[PDB]
C-alpha cells in the first residue's frame, strides 16, 4: 500500500494548477507520469537512492525536474514530499 | 571601503589577467579577483540555499498532519475544483 503526507498531495495540486495554467489537459498528463513512478515503488521499493542529506530515512525518485521524497516503513510506503530539485549553478 | 585580504595569483593566472586589462575587458586585476570572488559566492549561496531547502521540506511534509492513502484521481479532480473558482 502507498500513502501520502498531506504537504505532498498539496505539492501536486499546485504542479498542477501551475500547469493548468497553460493546460489543462498537459497538467493530467503530468500528474498522470508523477504516479506512474510513484507506482512502480510497489514493485521496486528501492528505485530512488537514500538521500541523507535530505533526510535520515529519506529516499529520492526522479521524475523531470522534481524529487518524489519518500521513506520505507514495515508494509507501506510513505510519500513524504514532491518538491522540485537542488536547481543547477545554471544563473 | 571594505576589508582587504591578500592573495597570489600564479604565473600563467597572471599572463591572461594582463591581456583582459589591455583589451579593457577590465580596469585592473584587482577588479577581475573580485568578479571571480563573487561569482563564487553566488554559487555557494545558491548551493546552500537549496539543500536547506530540500532538509526544511521534508520536516514540513512528515508534520504536515496525518497521511492518506494515495489517489491520483482526487488529487487531479480536487485541483480543477480549484481552477473553475478562479475563473
Amino acid at each position: 500500500p502507498i500513502i501520502r503526507s498531506p504537504a505532498a498531495e498539496g505539492d501536486l495540486v499546485d504542479i498542477w494548477l501551475a500547469i493548468a495554467n497553460d493546460s489543462p489537459r498537459a497538467a493530467d498528463h503530468f500528474l498522470d507520469a508523477i504516479a506512474e513512478r510513484i507506482l512502480q515503488l510497489a514493485a521496486f521499493p528501492e528505485s530512488g537512492p537514500r538521500r541523507p542529506d535530505i533526510g535520515a530515512d529519506a529516499r529520492a525518485l526522479t521524475i523531470g525536474n522534481y524529487l518524489i521524497l519518500y521513506r520505507l516503513a514495515e508494509g507501506w510506503i510513505e510519500i513524504v514530499r514532491i518538491v522540485h530539485g537542488a536547481r543547477d549553478v545554471s544563473t | 571601503n571594505v576589508e582587504k585580504m591578500s592573495v597570489a595569483v600564479t604565473p600563467q593566472q597572471a599572463a591572461v589577467m594582463r591581456e583582459a586589462v589591455e583589451a579593457g575587458e577590465y580596469a585592473t586585476a584587482s577588479e577581475i579577483v573580485r568578479e571571480a570572488v563573487r561569482d563564487w559566492l553566488a554559487k555557494r549561496e545558491l548551493r546552500e540555499a537549496e539543500a536547506e531547502r530540500l532538509r526544511k521540506a521534508w520536516i514540513e511534509g512528515l508534520e504536515s498532519g496525518p497521511f492518506a492513502p494515495f489517489d491520483i484521481e482526487d488529487i487531479k479532480q480536487k485541483a480543477r475544483s480549484r481552477l473553475v473558482d478562479a475563473i
